[PDB]
C-alpha cells in the first residue's frame, strides 16, 4: 500500500510541482522518447522533436491524470479507471513502458525540484508512480 | 555500447563537474532508501533505519567513492565495458549474488542523483547518454552472469 | 483486477492439484534453485539439493498459503498480510525473485497437469501468481 | 553462454524429440494469450479476439514455426548466438520496436510449453540448462539495443 507518509510526501511534492504540472509532462515524455526510443512507436503520429505542441499537450493530459490520482490517493484504481482501459485494451501498452515514463518522471521532478528530491520523498515518488502504473496496466 | 561525439562529450563534461566524493554515497544511500531489499546485502554497515541514518552513514558514503570510481573508470573504456568490469562480475555474481536487475536500479537512481543535483543542465540529450552509459555499465557488470 | 474467468481458471486448475500441493512447491523451489542460483541465498541454511526435507516441507508452506489465496482470491491482501512483512520486512526477498519463482510454478504445473494447462488457464495463473507476488511485496 | 556437455546433452536430445512444426506456433500462440500486448505488433494477423481464435491462427502457426527455427539455429551455435542473431536483432531492434523485455517473455513461455509437452521428462536440471539457452537468445536477440 501507500503508507501515510508516502502520501504526505506525494501530495507535498506534487503540490510545488505547480502550474509547471503540463511542461513537466511534456519533458518527461521527451526524456522518456530520447532515452528509450522503442517507446516511440507508440506516438509515431504525434511531433516527437523538441518544441511540440503534440508532445507538450498530451504531456499536459497525462500530468491532470497524475494530479488527480494525487487527489483520489486512497482509490486510484477506481479514480484511474478509465485509463487503465485506454492504455492496457486499446492501446496495448507494454507494462516495461511504465516503468521507463516513471524513471523520466522522477528525473524531470528531481531536475526542477532540488530542495523537494530528497530521499524520502524521492521514495514516496517512486512507489506512488509504481501504483499509478500497476492501476494502468491492471485491464 | 557506441556513445556519439556529442553524447561523449555531453557526458564528459557534466561528469568532470562531478563532485567525485559525494555522489556515489548519495546514490548508494538512495538505493537503499527507495529499493530497501537492497539493505540486505549491506547489513554490515550498521544504522539502517530512516533514510537519515542511511544517509549519514560513513560506510555507505565510503562504499559510494569506490562504487562512483567504477563508473568513472568504466567511463574510460566505453569502448571496452565487458573486460573492465570483468573482476567485479564474479564478485557479485559469485560471492554477492546480486540480481544484476539491481544494477540498472542503482544506474537509475544515479541519473536521478545527476539530475537532482545539476537541475537544467540534465537536459533530456544529456539525460540520453547517460542512460547508455549506466545501461552499459550494468550489462557489463552482469556479464559472469550471463 | 483478477476476472471471473480468471478466478474460475485458477480454483479449477489449483483444484485439480490437490494433495500434490507440498510435493509441486517443493519442485518449483528447486527447479528455481537449479535454473537461478542467486534465489539460493535467501535459504543459506536449508538443505537445497534434491532430496531435500528442508526444500519440500517449506514447499508444502508455500503451497498452502497459495491455496489460502485461492480460497480468498477477492480478499488476498488481508488473505496474504502475515506473509508480505514476512518476505518484505523481515526476509527483504528482491521482488525480482517473486517473478523467477512463478515463472517455476507455471512450469511445475505445466509439467504434471497437461490437459489443464492451456493457454486461457495459464494466462489465469500468470495473472495470479503476479497478484500473490504484489500483495508479498506490498510492504 | 557456456553449456555444460551434460546441459548441451540435456538440451540437444529433448530438442530432437521437439515436433519442430507446431512447438512454435504454442509458443508465439501463448505470448499473444499470456503477455496481450505483444498483440500490438501482430495485428496483421487477423483474428485474435479469443485464445481460441489466436492458438487456431495459420499466421501464428506459421510465424511460430519461424521463430522456432531461429531457436534450432541460434542452438547451433551456442558459442556464437551474438553473431548468428545480429541480422534479427537490427530488425526487431531499428524496425519492429519491441521492447527486448519480450525476448526473455517468449523464451519463458518456450520453456513453459517444453514442460507441458514433455512433462516429466522436463526435469529441473532440464529446464536449467534451457534458461541458460532462451536467456543467451534473448542478450543475443537483444545486442542491437544494447
Ligand atoms: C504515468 C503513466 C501514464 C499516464 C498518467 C497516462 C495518461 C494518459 C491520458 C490522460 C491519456 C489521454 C490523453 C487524451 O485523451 O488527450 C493518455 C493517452 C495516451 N497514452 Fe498515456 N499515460 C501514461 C503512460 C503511458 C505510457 C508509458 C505510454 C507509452 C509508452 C502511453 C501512451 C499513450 C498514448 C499512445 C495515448 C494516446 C494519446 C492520443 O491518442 O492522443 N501512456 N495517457
Ligand atoms: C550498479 C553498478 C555497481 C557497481 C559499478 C559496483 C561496484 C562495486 C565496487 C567497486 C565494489 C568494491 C569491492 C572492493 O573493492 O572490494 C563493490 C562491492 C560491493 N557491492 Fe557493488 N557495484 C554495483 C552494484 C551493486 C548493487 C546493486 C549491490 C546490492 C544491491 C551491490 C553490492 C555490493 C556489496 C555488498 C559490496 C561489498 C562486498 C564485499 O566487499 O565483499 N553492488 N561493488
Ligand atoms: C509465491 C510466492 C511465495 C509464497 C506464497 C511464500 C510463502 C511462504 C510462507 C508461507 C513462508 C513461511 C514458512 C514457514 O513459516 O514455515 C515463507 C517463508 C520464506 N520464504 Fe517465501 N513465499 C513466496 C516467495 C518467496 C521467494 C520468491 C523467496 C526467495 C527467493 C522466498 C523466500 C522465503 C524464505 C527465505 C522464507 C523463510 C522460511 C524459513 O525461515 O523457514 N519466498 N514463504
Ligand atoms: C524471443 C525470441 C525471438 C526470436 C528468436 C524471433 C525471431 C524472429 C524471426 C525468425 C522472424 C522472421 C523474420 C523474417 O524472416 O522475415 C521474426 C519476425 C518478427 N518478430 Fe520475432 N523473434 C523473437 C521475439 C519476438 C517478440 C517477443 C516479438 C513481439 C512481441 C516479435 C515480433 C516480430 C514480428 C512482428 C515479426 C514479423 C515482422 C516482419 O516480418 O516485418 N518477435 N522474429
Amino acid at each position: 500500500v501507500l503508507s501515510p507518509a508516502d502520501k504526505t510526501n506525494v501530495k507535498a511534492a506534487w503540490g510545488k510541482v505547480g502550474a509547471h504540472a503540463g511542461e513537466y509532462g511534456a519533458e518527461a515524455l521527451e526524456r522518456m522518447f530520447l532515452s528509450f526510443p522503442t517507446t516511440k512507436t507508440y506516438f509515431p503520429h504525434f511531433d516527437l522533436s523538441h518544441g511540440s505542441a503534440q508532445v507538450k499537450g498530451h504531456g499536459k493530459k497525462m500530468a491532470d491524470a497524475l494530479t488527480n490520482a494525487v487527489a483520489h490517493v486512497d482509490d486510484m484504481p477506481n479514480a484511474l479507471s478509465a485509463l487503465s482501459d485506454l492504455h492496457a485494451h486499446k492501446l496495448r501498452v507494454d507494462p516495461v513502458n511504465f516503468k521507463l515514463l516513471s524513471h523520466c518522471l522522477l528525473v524531470t521532478l528531481a531536475a526542477h525540484l532540488p530542495a523537494e528530491f530528497t530521499p524520502a520523498v524521492h521514495a514516496s515518488l517512486d512507489k506512488f508512480l509504481a501504483s499509478v502504473s500497476t492501476v494502468l496496466t491492471s485491464k | 555500447v557506441h556513445l556519439t561525439p556529442e553524447e561523449k562529450s555531453a557526458v564528459t563534461a557534466l561528469w568532470g563537474k562531478v563532485n567525485v566524493d559525494e555522489v556515489g554515497g548519495e546514490a548508494l544511500g538512495r538505493l537503499l532508501v527507495v529499493y530497501p531489499w537492497t539493505q540486505r546485502f549491506f547489513e554490515s554497515f550498521g544504522d539502517l533505519s530512516t533514510p537519515d541514518a542511511v544517509m549519514g552513514n560513513p560506510k555507505v558514503k565510503a562504499h559510494g567513492k569506490k562504487v562512483l570510481g567504477a563508473f568513472s573508470d568504466g567511463l574510460a573504456h566505453l569502448d571496452n565495458l565487458k573486460g573492465t568490469f570483468a573482476t567485479l562480475s564474479e564478485l557479485h555474481c559469485d560471492k554477492l549474488h546480486v540480481d544484476p536487475e539491481n544494477f540498472r536500479l542503482l544506474g537509475n537512481v544515479l541519473v536521478c542523483v545527476l539530475a537532482h543535483h545539476f537541475g537544467k543542465e540534465f537536459t533530456p540529450p544529456v539525460q540520453a547518454a547517460y542512460q547508455k552509459v549506466v545501461a552499459g555499465v550494468a550489462n557489463a557488470l552482469a556479464h559472469k552472469y550471463h
